[PDB]
């Protein structure tokens, strides 16, 4: 899915 | 104005309420003519795919290709105040903690940078999160200098659910978009006459996301 990045 | 405050007595009414919220003149000329160049520099050295097969026949040396894209991270080189534009977004949805509805956002995609050629390609009526895959609010940053939608098109109309009536926003310069992903806001790009860019990133609600792989 899509690549997270925690903000 | 300080983010914060655009968060509380702006965003976070607006899209409770609406559930579409525009923010003009967002973070200034010098920055985003800077961002604007940072753009154009990825498209002129080749960064972008070659756009979204529309039109895919027989003899494909006429095929057309509309929506151009490229997923930035922000630390890229030459990417410094696209970078520097996600950070600033960051803050905004971080100052909007547990307003945004019921919602608690832990993260985001890449920037997902869109280049419509100006060619006569939009983009087909769509939801940007339709099956639950975690996506709550949708950003998008326009950079289109004097962008005038009468003899360029490329206008972005939002079709929000409980209405009649649909919401028309122009890819102006500076302009900073929230909306819900989901199925409340149906949306399209009019077909673009003229080179239209635009930056766009998705903020996840960490539930919805959570079982994205089980439900
Ligand atoms: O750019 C705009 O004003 C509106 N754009 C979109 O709604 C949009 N949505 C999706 Cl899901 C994609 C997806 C891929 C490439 C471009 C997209 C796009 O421009
Ligand atoms: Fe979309």
């Amino acid at each position: 899915m899509d690549d997270d990045f925690q903000l | 104005l300080p983010a914060l405050k655009l968060a509380l007595e702006y965003i976070v009414p607006c899209m409770n309420k609406h559930g579409i919220c525009v923010v003009d003149d967002f973070l200034g000329k010098e920055t985003g003519q800077q961002i604007g160049d940072e753009v154009r520099a990825l498209h002129d050295t080749g960064k972008f795919t070659d756009g979204q097969l529309v039109s895919q026949k027989s003899d494909s040396s006429k095929d057309i290709r509309g929506d151009k894209i490229t997923w930035i991270e922000g630390k890229e080189p030459g990417c410094e105040t696209i970078g520097l534009l996600m950070s600033s977004m960051d803050d905004l949805i971080r100052h909007c903690n547990g307003k945004l509805g019921s919602y608690k956002i832990n993260g985001r995609t890449k920037a997902m940078v869109a280049c419509y050629p100006g060619n006569g390609t939009g983009y087909v009526r769509h939801v940007d999160n339709p099956n639950g895959d975690g996506r709550c609010v949708t950003c998008i940053y326009y950079l289109n200098k004097d962008w005038d939608a009468k003899v360029s098109g490329g206008i972005l109309r939002i079709f929000p659910e409980g209405k009649a009536q649909f919401a028309d926003i122009e890819p102006k310069f500076d302009r900073l978009l929230f909306f819900w992903s989901d199925r409340r806001n149906p949306h399209e790009v009019q077909p673009a006459y003229a080179t239209r860019y635009a930056i766009t990133v998705w903020y996840f609600d960490a539930d919805e996301r959570a079982r994205a792989k089980v439900k």
